[PDB]
């Protein structure tokens, strides 16, 4: 990972690798995350839900 | 009368004196009253003008139903078939709001005696066929007596007061079955089934007690139509709205100075019995926001339309409220409704027995409801969905005990949600 071979490396890439970095390093994201609690649903109204229209 | 002038009534104008128990319920109190007048004599062997004297009396249902007794017992016009034919006689009284069948038997059994033998004959019964209250009993008996009284003097047993019709009555009792106070559930206490009512794919007058054809009256009916078989039906007819002939008793109740039994003209306005014989509520009429005709079933009304309600129950229909026997409980409005209404809809759950599944789980659901709106845990959406409950309750119950089991909450849903909302705002600032 040293300078001068990035800048060698790069020099034959004709293109920055650092610029878009090919092997996942630190960012990635975090595996335990907070809980989803998920969308509602739009037909769970107590109001009316009679089979006859959403059928 | 045919103006918009209500709240007069002539005194004998009422075909019931001894109303209140004065001047004696004994048969003695009854000839003092002249009562068997011609009573031998509208027996004509043939119905006919009699059963058309009370077609053309205007008279109809008193058990509620409002439906035209005249018609009703034109049925039974009908030949025996060789089966004996019985009259059967309501008079449950368990129905809350009315205490008006009581005070009656309590204090003029005879006329209604008379009754059952006028109208027994108009059905050709073979006998006379009477329920009584297991909470009644002391009344039973003061019946029997009275009915015993009847015997002694030959006006009933073999012919009846002359005439060769024979005529017996038979006084038969119950033991809380309020459910028997429908009809065709008492028709079905009396073969000793339980009391939860029949589909009728055959009408009570096709089949009654026993497989042999009968029957059935509510007491105020039955106990009128002899005198309507002897004074003029027409004269009947004249009282109150023509739809709404005849007289009928207002049961003020509840919340109120005088509560009362009140016999009246059949359209006063609802307003007047309150400020009158009712002697006006405590803390004056302005209080008033809840006050409901019908025994507790029918839908409540509001004071605003309940200023221009007639107690004719035609008027009661365009107020969205039924006859209910024109039982009338006011309520306060200090008190909370919701708390009342849940309790009426208890009161429903504890009976209605529960034979078809709709209105055995219905109430038995709309009761929890109701706990949990009365809580005032419940979201403010909810309501609606017990509207439509309601909905899945009224045509599809076998029998009208789920119909008066959904209404009143029905009526405080349409009037009193805004009242909901604001109880469940208190709940739900507490956190
Ligand atoms: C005392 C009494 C209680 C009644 N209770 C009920 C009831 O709980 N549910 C019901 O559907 N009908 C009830 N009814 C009405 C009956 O279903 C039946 O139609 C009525 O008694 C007959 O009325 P009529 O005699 O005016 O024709 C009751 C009637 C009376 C007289
Ligand atoms: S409907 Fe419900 S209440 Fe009316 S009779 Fe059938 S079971 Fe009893």
């Amino acid at each position: 990972a040293t300078r001068l071979i990035q800048r060698l490396r790069n020099w034959a890439s004709g293109h920055d690798l650092q610029g878009k970095l090919q092997l996942r390093y630190q960012e990635i994201s975090k595996r335990t995350q907070p809980p989803p609690k998920l969308p509602v649903g739009p037909s769970h109204k107590l109001s009316n839900n009679y089979y006859c229209t959403r059928d | 009368p045919k103006k918009t002038s209500f709240g007069s009534l002539k005194d004998e104008d009422r075909i019931f004196t001894n109303l209140y128990g004065r001047h004696d319920w004994r048969l003695k109190g009854s000839l003092s009253r002249g009562d068997w007048y011609k009573t031998k004599e509208i027996l004509l062997k043939g119905p006919d003008w009699i059963l058309g004297e009370i077609k053309t009396s205007g008279l109809r249902g008193r058990g509620g139903a409002g439906f035209p007794t005249g018609l009703k017992w034109s049925f039974m016009n009908k030949p025996s078939d060789g089966r004996p034919k019985y009259l059967v006689v309501n008079a449950d009284e368990g129905e809350p709001g009315t205490c008006k069948d009581r005070e009656i038997l309590r204090h003029d059994p005879h006329k209604l005696l008379e009754g059952c033998l006028v109208g027994g004959r108009a059905m050709g019964a073979r006998a006379a066929y009477i329920y009584i209250r297991g909470e009644f009993y002391n009344e039973a008996s003061n019946l029997q007596v009275a009915i015993r009284e009847a015997y002694e003097a030959g006006l009933i047993g073999k012919n009846a007061c002359g005439s060769g019709y024979d005529f017996d009555v038979f006084v038969v009792r119950g033991a809380g079955a309020y459910i028997c106070g429908e009809e065709t559930a008492l028709i079905e206490s009396i073969e000793g089934k339980q009391g939860k009512p029949r589909l009728k794919p055959p009408f009570p007058a096709d089949v009654g007690v026993f497989g042999c054809p009968t029957t059935v009256a509510n007491v105020e009916t039955v106990a009128v139509s002899p005198t309507i078989c002897r004074r003029g039906g027409t004269w009947f007819a004249g009282f109150g709205r023509e739809r709404n002939s005849g007289t009928k008793l207002f049961n003020i109740s509840g919340h109120v100075n005088h509560p009362c039994t009140v016999e009246e003209e059949m359209s006063v306005p609802l307003k007047e019995l309150i400020e009158k014989h009712a002697g006006g509520v405590t803390g004056g009429w302005d209080n008033l926001l809840a006050v409901i005709p019908g025994g507790s079933s029918t839908p409540l009304i509001p004071k605003s339309v309940c200023e221009t309600v007639l107690m004719d129950f035609d008027a009661l229909v365009q107020a969205q409220t039924g006859l209910g026997t024109a039982a009338v409980i006011v309520m306060d409005r200090s008190t909370d409704i919701v708390k009342a209404i849940a309790r009426l809809i208890e009161f429903y759950k504890h009976e209605s027995c529960g034979q078809c599944t709709p209105c055995r789980e219905g109430v038995d659901w709309m009761n929890k409801v109701m706990a949990r709106f009365v809580r005032g845990d419940a979201r403010p959406a909810e309501i609606d969905s017990l509207w439509e409950i309601s909905k899945q309750i009224e045509g599809h119950t076998i029998c009208a005990l789920g119909d008066g089991a959904a209404w009143p909450v029905q009526g405080l849903i349409r009037h009193f949600r805004p009242e909901l909302e604001e109880r469940m705002q208190r709940f739900a600032q507490q956190h």
